[PDB]
RNA sequence: CCUUCUCAAACAUUCUGUUUGGUAGUGAGUGAUACUCUUUGGAGUUAACUUGAAAUUGCUGGCCUUUAGGCGAACAAUGUUCUUAAA
């Protein structure tokens, strides 16, 4: 969870200021008298979802504490079916830090400066040996069973 | 069963003996520490091996860095089989030269030369080449 | 609360732009109503002069910053220029705690304490953050007599800081008074030119010269990268002297106190 | 493969338009005097307050 | 030196030799099986006793780089240029000035990439290794090469084509288009890089036999070993195409005779500087 | 309807660097920011110069 | 407990900076024998850095002169090697955010390189000499009766009478006149004096000291630059502008 | 979870030219043609090729100074030491 928040803030987007500033400087340079296309990290439900049924997605971290969790309930089946490497990362507050917003349900990312391609494949390769292939047994297990000590003393022992 | 000896590899620059050492010692007592080199010059081949004298050290050892990203490297650490002793890893330098030699005296090593030249020469008349002189 | 939040999350483009975007309170209805008129002023003028010269000998620590020693040491200056140039220095009186100058302000007697320029030992005991407040407010109550004073008697205000003479000594005299006598102690010391040696304090000796109308030739004022040509009197402190030149006049600081 | 064939527009490949139309629109309000450029703001805060 | 006979009847045997009789595309033995070799042997290294990691540039009469990039019309990999410049040179430089000061004489140079670039965008082994082997020429500004064996690898530095060359970028101790242009000209149509290894034997990459006519490549050994003449204590000269018997051209044994208290306590320099910054002089002397 | 001076630059530029070719200014990544069709060219290109001459 | 990524980064840095210091203690023994043959540079340059911030490279002369060195903190992730220590142990400053007067000669200079990273140099004015003595004077002076290593302030003339007295020195004034202007008993007032403790710019870890210290860090990667090399000129600044600030 | 030697001279005016010096690399693995020395044990060189920053244990090279350093530096030389990058 560290290492992939060092990525995912490299490519934190604009704020309201900066975007502003940047377009206004442009603005009194053509009032007196060719660029590459950027990159960010991509948010918001529905945004993701189509980038992920899309194949577009690289990575998508998913918040765990959605209020309604049946908004998120849907996206770690559709990450796996549609082939897109996702991770479900402890904090919805801090996916908005990267994003700019107080909350953010999920974040993505579509693309990468070519600097950063090697550390984004690695990630995405950690997180498959970490999170995905060690807890893919585990993950479809009822869970939640756990016995209180007034409980476990009169049920386990006896 | 299993042994008290880990196998630990991708290993990034400037992680060496000492270092592994120093981390690994953090999760229990350590009998031997050793690392691969080059052996014409000293320098880490990316993986190593090392003892605990807790059996079961070595477990927590390796379920703790079996997949850590350490500076762009994932980490492999795995338990060896019963048995499976560890040695013939050598701590090498760089292996500086010594210039010596000319121990022929300079009319022998003057006059092998001509020798050479000519066996050159014929040489390479059996390779379907005319050359001259 | 705000610029918390700004660091807090990580951005730190709007943390600088919200410092930015700040304006602190002003004192000047406050100094207004405790002193209705220029006297009161002058009347409290006594202890915020105090202050403001322990706070210029001071230094630099956690709470009290560099930049508030400096502001003090330039208010300091800069009255001191003032007094000087208007030949103002009453009564004077050294003592084991510092040198008590009492002055004729507009028809007021202020008396104000100057430590010694020795280092400090700091107690852990005082409280700063109360006597930062009180700095603050006598530092406003300076800056608004100092212009009424300065621009009473025409001169120019801020008066312009000699960069070339700061550097040497640093003192009233680095501040050059443009534009645009009624007392015995005013006229003392006209026609004489006083050779300051290294012994005594230059800093609590020129000016007292200067507000009499003297000159000083300070000695330690040449180890930077004159030949004593006009110089009336030598004050020396050391317990031998070694040239002892016809015509000049030695004495011991206590004769100008 | 995904899951539907919807074509890709236009506006993925080339410099955005809103932004093209917002900066113009800044130029607009520039040459009116509704917006005084960054420079000549600059210029302001460093002449009154002393 | 060499009687221009023999050298030509070298490269005539060599012509000869090199063409005596399924695959699409031929292999790494048959693309450079017609490559012309010059190697040179000295007493002792050529380089003393440190590895020296920069080209010795030898004059050519014919232009080395033009025949190569004419004949990589019909190749696989294009003969393409790299110009790694300077942090504050990379502005002052664009493309369209090196079109418009290098388009008159034949030279184009296809990439312009700053030190910054070999430690972002380049810094992956593999991304590095795919950028770097794809260019047969690299000119490196002269301030920054010294620094370039950790952005560019050891790698690079196994190969003729793929270590910098180190060309001068700046008249009067700034950067000038004129010095660049010149230089890049000069090294491309008057020079030959060479590796001074820290061994006995040094090999030159003359070029492909297919590039320039015999006589054009006589003219070249017989200058190319002339300098090297003069440089070095050279004992031996043999010309061969790759995997091919060497022939003798140049034979010198001449070159064998040359392989058979109180205060003052005179201390060292550094201990000179110590000396002068603490009282309590203690130093361990005997 | 009259065009834009800032079109009318660009349309200068096209013609100065390409004339009549119209597959070249389409296929121009410098001048040809947001990449428009022959047709759209021919036809914005005819405008400023029926204008112009 | 000490996690991986700072061992390898400790190591990784100390190794560069090793090898740093290996070059410039070889390149300065090559000048220091006269056999600047194969040398990259055999001239002793020194950058003035001043504050819009411009770069004078001029050649050093053999002329003495007087630098106050203030000790910052190093590059992140080294330990000092033996080298560095040791100069700045027989320089006294091993305690960060503390300064020293030295005279700069011929010998003094190769120091300077080794030790670069670690300090600031530059030539202070009279001025600023004599506030920082007046200011932060210390002396290791005996107690009541007993205990010997207190570390008291200059209050008195008396004590620097008794002490160097014998020299001539009677007073602070006469300390200042000796250091301002070499003299020949520069150094027993020099090691009289004691390193001067300064006060650190930014001092604090609130949401507003937090961001002085960004401002301040950020200015910091243009006014003291290390080319890691060799033949890297000594950097020289403005000392009496950061004394301002660190008085 | 650090971030890489980003240049110096000498001569001469053809908005610049000539000469000299400065460059120690991730590891593992294929692969010839040839050269020099040899204490005949291999030591230094010579085309070309593969690769996630990849990994399963090559007995111990030699000389010098010691209580790890130099051979790229010899009356020469060695990080676990800075702590407001705090809590």
């Amino acid at each position: 969870a560290a290492e992939t928040f060092k990525l995912f803030n490299k490519y934190r987007p604009e704020t309201a200021a900066e975007k502003k500033e940047r377009l206004t400087k442009e603005a009194a340079a053509v009032a007196e008298g060719a660029s590459p296309k950027p990159y960010a990290v991509k948010y918001g439900l529905n945004h993701v979802v189509a980038l992920i049924e899309n194949k577009k997605a690289k990575l998508v971290l998913i918040a765990n504490d959605v209020d309604p969790i049946e908004l998120v309930v849907f996206l770690p089946a559709l990450c796996k079916k549609m082939g897109v490497p996702y991770a479900i990362v402890k904090g919805k507050a801090r996916l908005g830090t990267l994003v700019n917003q107080k909350t953010s349900a999920v974040a993505a990312l579509t693309e990468v400066r070519a600097e950063d391609e090697a550390a984004l494949a690695k990630l995405v390769s950690t997180i498959d040996a970490n999170f995905a292939d060690k807890y893919d047994e585990v993950k479809k297990h009822w869970g939640g069973g756990i016995l209180g000590n007034k409980a476990q003393a009169k049920m386990d022992k006896r | 069963e299993y042994s008290g000896i880990i196998y630990v590899s991708r290993l990034p620059h400037g992680f060496h003996e000492k270092e592994l050492s120093k981390y690994f010692a953090q999760f229990g007592d350590l009998k031997e520490v050793r690392l691969a080199r080059n052996k014409k010059t000293g320098n880490s081949r990316h993986y190593g091996f090392l003892e605990f004298v807790n059996k079961e050290d070595a477990m927590i050892a390796q379920e703790s860095m079996n997949n850590y990203l350490l500076m762009g490297h994932l980490l492999q650490v795995r338990v060896l089989p019963k048995g499976a002793k560890i040695e013939k890893l050598y701590k090498y330098k760089k292996r500086v030269l010594v210039e010596k030699g000319i121990t022929k005296p300079v009319k022998q090593l003057k006059d092998n030369m001509k020798q050479k030249h000519e066996e050159r020469i014929k040489k390479l008349a059996k390779s379907g080449i005319e050359f001259k002189w | 609360r705000k610029l918390t939040r700004a660091l807090g999350r990580g951005e730190v483009s709007s943390a600088k732009r919200l410092e930015e975007n700040r304006d602190s309170y002003t004192l000047d209805h406050i100094i207004k109503e405790r002193y209705p008129s220029f006297p009161d002023a002058i009347r409290d003028i006594d202890d915020a002069l105090n202050m403001l010269f322990l706070f210029s000998n001071l230094p630099s620590t956690n709470q009290v910053s560099s930049k508030i020693i400096n502001d003090a040491q330039k208010i300091c200056n800069q009255w001191l220029a003032y007094v000087a140039k208007e030949r103002l220095v009453r009564k004077v009186f050294v003592s084991i705690k510092g040198v008590y100058y009492q002055a004729n302000i507009k028809g007021e007697e202020v008396r104000w304490l100057v430590p010694f320029k020795f280092p400090e030992n700091i107690p852990s005991d005082v409280d700063f953050r109360i006597m930062l407040t009180f700095l603050e407010f006598y530092s406003t109550l300076l800056h608004f007599v100092l212009y009424k004073l300065y621009t009473d008697s025409g001169l120019i205000y801020p008066p312009k800081l000699d960069l070339k003479k700061d550097k040497i000594i640093s003192g009233l005299s680095s501040y050059i008074l443009e534009s645009r006598y009624d007392s015995p102690v005013a006229s003392l010391f006209s026609a004489f030119v006083f050779y300051v040696s290294r012994e005594v304090p230059i800093d609590i000796l020129e000016f007292l010269i200067l507000s009499c109308g003297g000159n000083v030739i300070s000695e330690a004022a040449m180890d930077q990268i004159i030949d004593m040509s006009k110089v009336t009197h030598q004050i020396v402190d050391r317990p031998v002297l070694k040239n002892k030149v016809a015509g000049r006049t030695y004495i011991q600081p206590q004769w100008i106190f | 493969m995904p899951l539907t064939a919807v074509p890709e527009p236009k506006r993925r490949f080339v410099p955005s338009k809103n932004e093209a139309k917002r900066v113009m629109k800044i130029v607009r309000a520039i040459r009116e005097g509704r917006i005084i450029p960054p420079k000549k703001l600059k210029e302001m805060k460093e002449k009154e307050k002393i | 030196a060499i009687p221009r006979e023999r050298v030509i009847k070298a490269v005539n045997e060599l012509i000869k030799f090199t063409s005596k009789p399924k695959n699409l595309l031929e292999d790494d033995e048959e693309e450079l099986k017609k490559d012309l070799q010059l190697i040179v042997v000295n007493n002792k290294s050529f380089t003393g006793t440190s590895k020296s990691f920069k080209l010795k540039l030898l004059n050519v009469k014919h232009s080395f780089y033009k025949p190569w990039k004419e004949a990589s019309a019909t190749a696989v990999k294009d003969f393409k240029v790299l110009l790694i410049l300077k942090d504050s040179d990379i502005k002052k430089v664009s493309e369209d000035d090196l079109f418009d000061q290098l388009d008159s004489e034949g030279i184009k140079v296809d990439e312009i990439i700053c030190g910054k670039d070999l430690k972002t965008v380049y810094k992956a082994y593999e991304a590095r290794n795919a950028f770097i082997s794809q260019f047969s020429l690299i000119l490196a500004d002269d301030s920054i090469v010294t620094s370039l064996p950790k952005l560019m690898g050891g790698k690079a530095y196994n190969k003729v084509e793929t270590t910098p060359i180190s060309i001068r970028t700046h008249a009067n101790k700034e950067f000038s288009l004129t010095t660049l242009t010149n230089n890049i000209k000069k090294v491309y149509m008057n020079q030959l890089p060479v590796k001074l290894p820290r061994g006995t034997t040094l090999n030159v990459h003359l070029g492909n036999l297919e590039w320039l006519r015999p006589e054009e490549f006589v003219d070249n050994v017989e200058l190319i070993s002339e300098q090297l003449i003069k440089a070095y204590q050279i004992r031996s000269i043999f010309i061969k195409t790759n995997r091919s018997p060497v022939l003798p051209l140049y034979y010198n044994q001449d070159v064998l005779d040359e392989l058979e208290d109180g205060v003052q306590v005179h201390l060292s320099t550094f201990n000179k500087g110590l000396m002068e910054i603490a009282n309590p002089s203690e130093l361990g002397s005997i | 309807r009259s065009q834009s001076e800032r079109e009318e630059e660009w349309l200068e530029k096209l013609y100065k660097k390409h004339g009549d070719d119209y597959k070249k200014m389409f296929f121009d990544k410098k001048l040809n920011i947001y990449q428009q069709s022959e047709g759209d060219l021919k036809r914005r290109l005819l405008r400023w110069k029926k204008r112009n001459g | 407990f000490v996690r991986a990524e700072s061992i390898v980064a400790k190591t990784l840095a100390t190794s560069r900076e090793k090898e740093r210091i290996k070059r410039v203690s070889i390149l300065e023994d090559k000048k220091a024998k006269n056999e600047t043959q194969h040398i990259a540079s055999g001239k002793d340059f020194i950058l003035k850095i001043t504050e819009g911030l411009i770069r004078e490279k001029t050649t050093y002369d053999g002329k003495p002169a007087l630098l106050f060195i203030v000790r910052v903190r190093g590059p992140l992730a080294v330990n000092i090697p033996n080298k560095a220590f040791k100069i700045l142990s027989l320089l006294r400053l091993v305690e960060t955010n503390t300064g020293v007067f030295v005279k700069l000669t011929k010998n003094v200079y190769p120091l300077l390189k080794v030790i670069a990273p670690y300090v600031v140099i530059g030539k202070p004015s009279l001025s600023s000499i004599r506030s920082l003595i007046q200011k932060r004077g210390r002396i290791i002076y005996k107690g009541e009766n007993e205990a010997e290593p207190h570390e008291i302030v200059l209050n008195d003339n008396n004590i620097v009478e008794e002490q160097l007295g014998d020299h001539g020195i009677i007073c602070v004034e006469d300390i200042i006149h000796e250091i301002a202007t070499m003299g020949e008993s520069f150094s027993v007032c020099n090691f009289f004096l004691q390193p001067f403790k300064l006060n650190r710019e930014v001092s604090g870890f609130g949401s507003l000291n937090r961001l002085r210290k960004i401002k301040q860090r950020e200015a910091e990667s243009r006014t003291r630059q290390f080319s890691n090399a060799a033949t890297a000129p000594v950097i020289e600044v403005d000392i009496d502008s950061l004394l301002a600030k660190l008085n």
